[PDB]
RNA sequence: GAAUCAUCGAAUCUUUGAACGCACAUUGCGCCCGCCGGUAUUCCGGCGGGCAUGCCUGUUCGAGCGUCAUUU
RNA sequence: UUGACCUCGGAUCAGGUAGGAGGACCCGCUGAACUUAAGCAUAUCAAUAAGCGGAGGAAAAGAAACCAACAGGGAUUGCCCUAGUAACGGCGAGUGAAGCGGCAACAGCUCAAAUUUGAAAGCUGGCUUCGGCCCGCGUUGUAAUUUGGAGAGGAUGCUUU
């Protein structure tokens, strides 16, 4: 397919070390400023969407309001606890729910919150 | 004498009779630049004169573009 | 031959101007004999004109100091007393206006903040 | 001959336009406004219930707060800002309307006559938005509505409620529904009979 | 060699009539005559009238270049403006 | 090209950036966290030591 | 709930009360200058729809544009080029939106909404204080305007998928050619 | 407190040039405000601050039988 | 005769702003031909080069009128494969995506449509001792509340500054 100018549109990646590097201190410097915190956000266990993934779940966007509502999690407090909510998706089936309310239950055991000020 | 002196780029490109300069175009306010030859832009671009003001940006931003004096200044 | 600026941030203006009035008259005169024998009149003269630059910018000093004393409580100010910046720091919006939020945002951040956690292993 | 200033002739073309083009009957409806007597007696009624300037609103909130330092009951004014008014209205709470006759989007009025007449509340159309802005201490004031007055003068707002209504609202009936137009001069006949 | 007029070199630069001074000024009459009351500015007389102004009669009243410009800068005048 | 050309031929000083950036590698205050950060480890084996979970993810 | 009902109203438009309204105001219009300006929009449920305030630094522009084509047509839409020539009228103003206004045998009519950055009303408030910011200089210019992202593509689906992203962005994407290290 | 030293936060910054009172190939030709010198309230020369276009907000001035009120 | 309101203008009035440079990367407009098919015109080259307009340290896009047919997923963007697949074609030369999946990074929001109506609560100026005075904008609507996987209003009792 070397039918257009091909040479002056090629990307090389002698880069590659350069920006795992770089990659690493931006991981590095957000643990810096969120030093107690997590460097990511809870995500719930999602279903893969068409046939050939029913049998493999993934993680998702965020929690249903149902999901938090069940787990005891308020809805406002939830995104400054560092858990992501998705208004989007919808549970459809229990077993949905039942999987990330255990879910936010077991980061409710682990979770150490401190008092405001 | 078809060309005279030009004012702005200070060639003797201006034409007599149409009173537009040849190489940078006087009385339009813009400076003439094709991208068909890059060998006349490198005979103007930013860097072929003196930097009687561009030169001293750089220092000021080094420090934050500071103003005021040093504490006990006389 | 040579004035230090130390001497010359004592004086007040009107007697600067007297400095500066010598200067450049011994300057003149000098400059006329300098074109026959321009020996060590030559040195001298860069003596004159630094000193002469010297003053001048003392004097000037002193200008734009007592002008920015006059115009520490008005609102404008004169075009040359004002910091240069650059043109699009200048156009940049100021730090009390980029930085207010809407009301309804205050009263959300106020009472639901990013609070601060750990995870246990 | 001499010539005349562009926006002179425009603004003197559109007197002319609109006198000779024929009027849908929901612009129609604003040509014909109240009278000289009716305006006097409502504007007489309305005057008394004006709204508090910038200035004695400001002397008499200084009066309660040095009182506070050292028992009120519901403030009665002529309601006015369009939404305001068409809220008011829709939701019954208005007794009186008074229509401007010159709104220059004149869609911001032109359904107003029907909604009020729909709603039942009584309504008139009068000459200036500028003097209803007078009442209400703006320049302009495209409506004004009256919702309840005291008890001193419950009597006088209903006689001008009716007053309203036999003297402006039951004249200008058969005209609500009737085009505009018709007011071709001797030039303009000449023309036509030219014409064809 | 440079050519000068006698129309706008002499006399009329440093005198000016009462029309003129009252256009400069940019005020209405009553208000020129009481700022000439209270400033204490007077009309005086030229040395040739007609070197002022050659169009000129000897009813007519001249004013002098400085306390013209005082009016211009008065605050008074700026009072006018703000009383008005 | 030719701006670089004219730097070296002039007697001006090259204006020598220092190292700065946006956000700092480090913790930092007097809290739990930034007396026991250790700069010369990463961040798996500061947490490691703390007790504690950096990402959330798989 | 005034502007409900003109709503109501604008979207009747070849009714007997507007189109007599859209008639006089042509003739009014085509009078007066291409570029002239306007005190007040003549349609004031469009301008609050689309951003306009009754605010000191707001302002409206009106303008005509001739109509027809350039068989070769102008992708530029006449809102684009009513938009472009205000902002080379009023080079201190932002062009937030446009709507249109009236039309003709010969012209289309559109009304502009302009945002002046260097007020202090505009500054002080977060809700128009993000044109202030540089940028957003000349956003018609770039096709940045509500007819901008129509004639650019710029909408979700399997339709719009050349243009969802920039298509000389999503061209340059297809044609690279990426060689890594341990091919 | 030397330096063809470094730093650099205060100044100075001729003619042009987007180039901005008019012209420009002349160190020329005008207006408003102020100052200085040489016989000097009148003459001459020099100096200082100003005088471009489009647009926005305000200020002020003006026009229009467009248009309202005005016998209590 | 006076005084509005509306519209249109003037001012060497006060306060600001735009032009030009750069253009490696970015957003738009406009737009070739050589070449290939052992000739050549559809096509290709190429939605490229040249030309015009416009930004920033990135730009652009972006919180579904989305993808899906599943036990569903869930703003945007970029890498890997999907895949030289689907699809289109002097079916020759050729052209040529996307959903899914694995990663990188992740963050959500503001209006218009409501009557504050028991009180335009909002804002630009310029005058100040600066502590607070007027002028104007604005009801043809400036604040607050609210933005449809919502919301408002009453009641209700805890929890927040
Ligand atoms: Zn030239």
């Amino acid at each position: 397919h070397f039918r257009k100018h091909w040479q002056r549109r090629v990307r090389c990646h002698f880069d590659q070390p350069g920006k795992k590097v770089t990659r690493r201190l931006a991981r590095r410097a957000k643990a810096a400023a969120l030093a107690p915190r997590p460097v990511d956000k809870l995500r719930p266990i999602v279903r893969c969407p068409t046939v050939k993934y029913n049998r493999r779940t993934r993680l998702g966007r965020g929690f249903t309001l149902e999901e938090l509502k069940a787990a005891g999690i308020p809805r406002l407090l939830a995104p400054t606890i560092g858990i992501a909510v998705d208004h989007r998706r919808k549970n459809l089936s229990e077993e949905s729910l039942a999987a990330n309310v255990q879910r936010l239950k077991d980061y409710k055991a682990r979770l150490i919150l401190f008092p405001r000020k | 004498k078809t060309h005279g002196l030009c004012r702005r780029c200070g060639r003797r490109s201006l034409h007599n009779q149409k009173k537009v300069c040849a190489s940078c175009g006087y009385p339009a306010a813009k400076t003439r630049k094709y991208n068909w030859s890059e060998k006349a832009k490198r005979r103007k671009v930013t860097g072929t004169g003196r930097m009687r003001y561009l030169s001293t940006v750089p220092r000021r931003f080094k420090n934050g573009f500071r103003t005021g004096v040093p504490k006990g200044a006389r | 031959g040579k004035v230090k600026a130390g001497q010359l941030w004592s004086k007040n203006k009107e007697e600067l101007t007297k400095i500066l009035g010598e200067l450049k008259t011994e300057l003149s005169q000098l400059r006329i004999q300098k074109i026959s024998s321009s020996g060590a009149k030559l040195n001298k003269i860069h003596d004159l004109r630094k000193s002469i630059a010297r003053v001048l910018t003392v004097i000037n000093a002193k200008q734009r100091a007592q002008l920015r004393l006059f115009y520490k409580n008005k609102k404008y100010l004169p075009l040359d007393l004002r910091p240069k910046l650059t043109r699009a720091l200048r156009r940049r919006l100021s730090k009390e206006d980029a930085s207010r939020v809407l009301e309804k945002t205050k009263k959300r951040l106020t009472h639901f903040p990013q609070r601060k956690y750990a995870v246990k292993a | 001959m001499v010539k005349w200033p562009e926006y002179i002739r425009l603004q003197r073309q559109k007197k002319i336009l609109r006198m000779r083009l024929k009027v849908p009957p929901a612009i129609a409806q604003f040509q014909y406004t109240l009278d000289k007597n009716l305006a006097a007696q409502a504007f007489k009624l309305l005057n008394k219930y004006r709204p508090e300037t910038k200035q004695e609103k400001k002397e008499r909130l200084l009066r309660e707060a040095t009182a506070i330092k050292e028992v009120s009951k519901k403030p009665y004014t002529v309601k006015y800002g369009l939404n305001h008014v068409v809220g008011l209205i829709e939701n019954k709470k208005a007794s009186l309307v008074l229509i401007a006759n010159d709104v220059d989007p004149i869609e911001l009025v032109v359904f107003l006559p029907a909604l009020c007449r729909k709603m039942g509340i009584p309504y008139a159309i009068i000459k200036g938005k500028a003097r209803l802005g007078t009442l209400v201490h703006k320049k302009t004031a495209a409506v004004v509505a009256i919702t309840e007055v005291r008890s001193e003068d419950k009597n006088e707002l209903a006689k001008l409620i009716s007053a309203v209504k036999e003297g402006y609202l039951e004249k200008v009936e058969d005209t609500r529904k009737r085009w505009g137009g018709g007011i071709m001069g001797f030039k303009a006949q000449k023309r036509e009979e030219k014409r064809k | 060699g440079k050519a000068k007029k006698k129309g706008k070199s002499g006399a009329a630069r440093n005198y000016m009539t009462r029309t003129q001074a009252v256009k400069k000024l940019q005020l209405s009459l009553p208000d020129f005559r009481k700022l000439c009351i209270w400033k204490g500015i007077y009309p005086r007389e030229p040395r040739d009238r007609r070197k002022v102004n050659k169009s000129a009669t000897a009813s007519t009243t001249f004013y002098y270049t400085k306390d013209i410009q005082y009016l211009l800068h008065e605050p008074l005048l700026q009072k006018f403006r703000e009383q008005k | 090209r030719e701006l670089q050309k004219r730097k070296r031929r002039s007697s001006r000083p090259t204006i020598r950036m220092p190292n700065r950036r946006k956000k700092a590698l480090n913790p930092a205050g007097n809290n739990i966290i930034a007396k026991s950060w250790n700069k010369k480890e990463t961040l798996s084996q500061n947490y490691t030591r703390f007790g504690l979970v950096a990402k959330l993810g798989k | 709930g005034a502007l409900k009902y003109l709503e109501e109203l604008s979207k009747k438009k070849q009714s007997d009360v507007v189109r007599f309204l859209l008639r006089v105001r042509c003739w009014e219009y085509r009078q007066l200058n291409v570029i002239h300006r306007a005190s007040r929009p003549s349609r004031p449920d469009k301008a609050r729809r689309l951003g306009y305030k009754a605010k000191q630094g707001y302002v409206i522009y009106r303008v005509r544009v001739r109509r027809g084509g350039r068989q070769l047509k102008y992708q530029r839409s006449l809102r684009a080029t009513a938009e472009e020539r205000v902002g080379r009228r009023c080079s201190n103003l932002r062009v937030l939106n446009s709507y249109w206004v009236n039309q003709d045998s010969t012209y289309k009519y559109y009304e502009v909404i302009l945002v002046d950055p260097n007020h202090k009303a505009i500054r002080r408030d977060p809700r128009i204080n993000w044109i202030c910011n540089p940028v957003h200089k000349h956003r018609e210019c770039r096709g940045l305007t509500s007819t901008g992202k129509k004639s650019r593509g710029l909408n979700k689906g399997h339709r719009f998928n050349k243009t969802r992203a920039g298509r000389r962005k999503t061209w340059k994407r297809h044609n690279t050619l990426s060689l890594w290290r341990y091919r």
